[PDB]
């Protein structure tokens, strides 16, 4: 058995904790809210025979970007996510800004990038929901490990992007 | 085969008699222009073939026989052997230039001559040879111009340094001398492309727009072949189009003509919008006429400005370009206000402006024209505040200020931004502490300028003004 922290982090009102509840409470859809403060969840996984993994997703709270993002948060973190909507091509630049932030304040034991993945948060939105064309420059410039199109509301890949981040980090 | 090759060219070494050596090249010429095998191109490469071939020619200048075919046999030997430039260099400039000035009065002559300049020039690293002869490469040139293969369009390449003061003389001469050429031949399209970017060259000293200026000839001349020439060309459009935007000075008030080159523009913009080609010489040359030209036509130059943002997103250029065009269009035109956002049926350019000032931080010059762009629309419809804050404006353009820093333009287009964005709108504590230090510091780090120091005290007087206990910290 084995233990992980995952920060998710992203935009303001991108349903930040939409994502976490759905993959872990098991809510999805819901009220649109602003998370003032750091919120935790817990998740289980039984990725094989008599191996048990628990992760601990930190969902940091967007709503100051221009404070300094303190390196505490990222602090004895294993993994990180970055989940943007999809209605505001400022969601990229600010996943951007986090991607940046994140490159200059994180480290590893084996001293590589930890694995990072590009949520393309609520497509069943119109009118910029399929833009996968103009996503891929970005998820190949990057270097993320992963990217993959996601809806919070209807829980369409939150399931698939999330075993394919978690398999690509225990990867390593 | 390959033996009488051996033979011809042992016999070439000879050099006994003048009429047999000229009819051993003619024999030699004929046979090497074929597809049967590359025996011409044997790898051998001798000089020896060719160099007293052209040293009995500049010696025995009477003889015009070597003169008429040892051109065209070092032509075909250059269009066949591949490594032949590689030979040329690593001298024979002196030679052609020799040969185009003594006895080189004939068309037959001359035609043969330029036409192995040309294919010579497109090699490089040989112009510099030829720009430091004795011969007078430019007044031999000028002196060979009515032949329709004008194959001194080729004078392209020379004007890439020319030096001031023989520029404007260039300017003058060449000038009188290529407006007959351009006249007497209308009907050719890669004369008309040539002698257009030998314009373009020439028109680089900033003292030469008067003289170009004197009677509207440039003017005239170019929206011509705009017009007729090249109804679907992409290369005369283009350099019509840079010649134009390098033609933008404080003699901009060409009314009529201005009316015309913007309609011209227009086109062009509307007929090629692949690459930077047309888009950002036209956006740029576009802002500044449409500014004169104001003191349907918006509607257009709001999609192509959005068509450029949206295909050139790798080019800060562009981008630049095209977000300025924008600016500079929205400050004259604000009926236009309603006619962009996300709505359908207006172009969604907010969020296209948003990524180019994000996709290109380490330039200021794109973050001054965008943001100035963006200002400027936040300031012409209001429902757009409080929605580019809601999409992370304010905080994301503070960490760019602290990015960078050194300039004063970049400073005092992001606190006039702020003060625009955060007009007729109430914060929070936390969004006071997120902004008040920050435009602070970058107020104190640029104290000098007076632009900076308004911009900031306006936004900060638009922003000042148990929650008692946080307000007070």
């Amino acid at each position: 058995d084995h233990l992980f922290k995952v920060l998710v982090v992203g935009d303001a009102a991108v349903g930040k904790t939409s994502l976490v509840q759905r993959y872990s409470q098991d809510s999805f859809s819901k009220h649109y809210k602003s998370t003032v403060g750091v919120d935790f969840a817990l998740k289980v996984l039984q990725w094989s025979d008599y191996e048990i993994v628990r992760l601990q997703l930190w969902d940091i709270a967007g709503l100051e970007r221009f404070a300094a993002m303190t390196r505490l948060y990222y602090r004895d973190a294993s993994a990180c996510v970055i989940m943007f909507d999809v209605t505001n091509a400022t969601t990229f630049s600010n996943s951007q800004r986090w991607k940046q932030d994140l490159d200059s304040k994180l480290t590893l034991p084996n001293g590589e990038p930890v694995p990072c993945l590009l949520l393309a948060n609520k497509c069943d939105l119109s009118p910029w929901a399929v833009s996968r064309d103009q996503i891929d420059r970005f998820s190949k410039e990057n270097g993320f490990t992963g990217w993959t199109e996601t809806s919070v509301k209807e829980n369409k890949n939150i399931n698939e992007a999330m075993r394919v981040l978690i398999e690509k980090m225990m990867r390593n | 085969d390959e033996e009488t090759l051996k033979k011809l060219i042992v016999r070439l070494n000879n050099v006994q008699e003048g009429k047999q050596i000229e009819t051993l090249v003619q024999i030699l010429e004929d046979l090497l222009v074929f597809t049967y095998s590359e025996h011409a191109s044997k790898l051998f490469q001798g000089k020896n073939i060719h160099v007293p071939l052209l040293i009995v020619l500049d010696s025995y200048m009477r003889v015009a026989s070597v003169q008429q075919v040892g051109w065209s046999l070092l032509c075909k030997l250059i269009e066949v052997c591949p490594g032949t430039m590689q030979s040329l260099m690593g001298g024979v400039h002196q030679l052609i230039l020799k040969m185009l000035t003594v006895h080189n009065a004939s068309v037959n002559l001359s035609v043969i001559g330029l036409k192995t300049l040309d294919l010579l020039l497109t090699s490089g690293k040989i112009t510099l040879l030829i720009l430091d002869e004795e011969s007078d490469i430019f007044m031999l040139i000028f002196d060979a111009m009515a032949n329709d293969e004008q194959l001194g369009c080729a004078l392209h390449v020379l004007f890439e340094r020319v030096s001031e003061e023989q520029l404007t003389e260039f300017v003058e001469n060449k000038d009188y001398m290529i407006l007959s050429a351009l006249t007497n031949f209308k009907d050719e399209e890669e004369i008309v492309l040539h002698v257009l970017h030998c314009l373009h060259s020439l028109a680089i000293p900033c003292n030469n727009v008067e003289v170009l200026m004197s009677g509207n000839v440039r003017c005239y001349n170019i929206v011509v072949e705009a017009m007729k020439a090249f109804p679907m060309s992409e290369r005369i459009q283009e350099v019509s189009c840079c010649l134009l935007h390098r033609l933008t000075l404080g003699n901009f008030f060409n009314i009529l003509v201005l009316n015309e080159v913007h309609e011209f523009v227009v086109k062009a913009v509307q007929q090629y919008p692949e690459n930077a080609a047309l888009q950002i010489s036209a956006l740029s040359c576009l802002a500044l006429l449409t500014e004169t030209i104001f003191l349907e036509d918006k509607l257009f130059w709001l999609e192509a400005c959005y068509k450029a943002l949206t295909w050139h997103r790798k080019n800060k250029h562009v981008q630049e370009a095209a977000c300025w065009a924008l600016n500079n269009l929205l400050m004259y035109q604000n009926s236009l206000h309603e006619k962009i956002g996300d709505e359908d049926g207006h172009f969604p350019a907010h969020r296209e402006v948003m990524l180019s000032m994000l996709m290109h931080s380490s330039s200021k010059e794109v973050f001054q024209a965008s943001a100035n762009a963006l200002s400027t629309l936040l300031e012409q419809n209001v429902n757009f505040r409080k929605i580019l804050l809601s999409k992370g404006i304010h905080l994301n353009v503070l960490e760019l200020m602290q990015k960078h820093i050194h300039s004063p333009e970049v400073a005092e287009s992001g606190c006039k931004m702020l003060n625009h964005l955060f007009e007729g709108s109430n914060t929070s504590l936390d969004i006071m502490a997120a902004v008040v230090p920050k435009i602070l510091t970058v107020m104190k780090r640029h104290e000098t300028s007076l632009p900076v120091q308004l911009e900031a005290l306006r936004a900060i007087l638009h922003f000042i003004v148990e929650f008692h206990h946080k307000l007070n910290m």
